[PDB]
């Protein structure tokens, strides 16, 4: 469940 | 500039541990971002093996997760990959990738890493000699393995022009190459043709001059 | 997982026409978040991929430019609008939506253009590889289309089967031709016991077969 592109950056993505 | 710098290519024995790393530069890989391997067997797609982010949190394809591992070295902003108990079906591309929200926008230059028991053999390099014109010439690689060879002409000074075939397996399980250029007839003239190759899996360079015969 | 079907295959395109390529996804591609991690990358022939499209249709230049990414849900579409020689090579589309982040099998595009007859050059052994007690023959056919073309081996006028080994390079990314190395292996006392060694080329460009030869001692 982590390796997604919405998890690859330290801010939330908007 | 980001630029990511996968290790050589090479053999690894089946049954063995494939192990890879990415060095980042440009960029700290903990600043931000996810870190990703990716692979590309003989003729086939891409295929994702996993991922750790900037802040060490990994993640794996479930079809491969038993087999690989994926760590950071933060003292050489490298991040490593290893992959265990390969076989044949692990011969492919390996490609370090680094993956923001909008997209893989770098990545590695890819290293192909055979799985084989067989020997690692260095090529020899013979010379293939020179309408109207324009002559032909250039360079056959033989006898080696595992792949990549590279191959540049006059040190990189010469390209438009240049061929460089893929490489065949022969009936021995050596592949053999060649590399070709066209050149004007009355270059052959007053210039130097010389074939720079290179096989890092045997730390092999050579450079053969393409002379016409006499 | 989330399989990524791409189509066509492949496509040949006359330069400055458009092309189209689908994706279609077997789950949405939407994630929790509302975005859709749907992304395009060119792999040019012997490069590592490139991204041109993220977020379904942001380009990766930032500026309006020839790839346009469309679609939702499970249905995608990658437009070229006006394809040119550079634009050569296989395209993926790629979900980061859910993990495992996977691809699509590609597509392979290619330059629709015209007729090129073969330049076709014959290359004898060397005589430092002859030391070594094998010969190897080489015949380059340059810079032709389309692809398909047969080089046939003759030595004193007998076919060869099962000796020799070809490879095709990639379409040239500049004048979108091919060309083709073929390489005869004989042993070095076979070679020496024959005389004339010729490859003989058909193609699409050529109404007559081109062969080139030598034969063996004439320098």
């Amino acid at each position: 469940l982590a390796g997604g592109s919405a998890q690859s950056q330290r801010a939330p993505d908007r | 500039q980001v630029q990511l710098q996968e290790s050589g290519p090479g053999l690894v024995k089946p049954s063995e541990t494939l192990s890879l790393t990415c060095t980042v530069s440009g960029y700290s890989i903990t600043s931000d971002y996810a870190w990703n391997w990716i692979r590309q067997p003989p003729g086939k797609g891409l295929e994702w093996i996993g991922s750790i982010s900037y802040s060490g949190i990994t993640g794996y394809n479930p079809s491969l997760k038993s087999r690989v591992t994926i760590s950071r070295d933060t003292s050489k902003n490298q991040f490593s990959l290893k992959l265990s108990s390969v076989t044949a079906a692990d011969t492919a591309v390996y490609y370090c990738a680094r993956m923001g929200y909008d997209g893989l926008a770098y990545w590695g230059q890819g290293t192909l890493v055979t799985v084989s028991s067989a020997s690692t053999k260095g090529p020899s390099v013979f010379p293939l000699a020179p309408s109207g014109g324009t002559a032909a010439l250039g360079c056959l690689v033989k006898d080696y393995f595992p792949e990549p060879v590279t191959v540049s002409w006059n040190s990189g000074a010469l390209t438009s022009g240049v061929h460089t075939f893929p490489a065949v397996l022969q009936s021995s399980g050596l592949y053999s190459l060649s590399s070709v250029v066209t050149v004007p007839s009355s270059s052959l003239g007053t210039q130097t043709y010389i074939c720079n190759v290179n096989h890092k899996p045997s730390n092999t360079k050579v450079d053969k001059k393409a002379e016409p015969k006499s | 997982d989330i399989v990524m079907t791409q189509t066509p295959l492949s496509l040949s395109v006359t330069p400055g026409q458009p092309a189209s390529i689908s994706c279609r996804s077997s789950q949405s591609i939407v994630h929790s978040n509302g975005n859709t991690y749907l992304e395009w990358y060119l792999q040019k022939p012997g490069q590592s991929p490139q991204l041109l499209i993220y977020k379904v249709s942001n380009r990766f230049s930032g500026v309006p430019d020839r790839f346009s990414g469309s679609g939702s849900g499970t249905d995608f579409t990658l437009k070229i609008s006006r394809v040119e020689a550079e634009d050569v090579g296989v395209y993926y589309c790629f979900q980061g939506s859910h993990v495992p982040p996977t691809f699509g099998g590609g597509t392979k595009v290619e330059i629709k253009r015209t007729v090129a007859a073969p330049s076709v050059f014959i290359f004898p052994p060397s005589d430092e590889q002859l030391k070594s007690g094998t010969a190897s023959v080489v015949c380059l056919l340059n810079n032709f289309y389309p692809r398909e073309a047969k080089v046939q081996w003759k030595v004193d006028n007998a076919l060869q089967s099962g000796n020799s080994q070809e490879s095709v390079t990639e379409q040239d990314s500049k004048d979108s031709t091919y060309s083709l190395s073929s390489t005869l292996t004989l042993s070095k006392a076979d070679y020496e016991k024959h005389k004339v060694y010729a490859c003989e080329v058909t193609h699409q460009g050529l109404s007559s077969p081109v062969t080139k030869s030598f034969n063996r001692g004439e320098c």
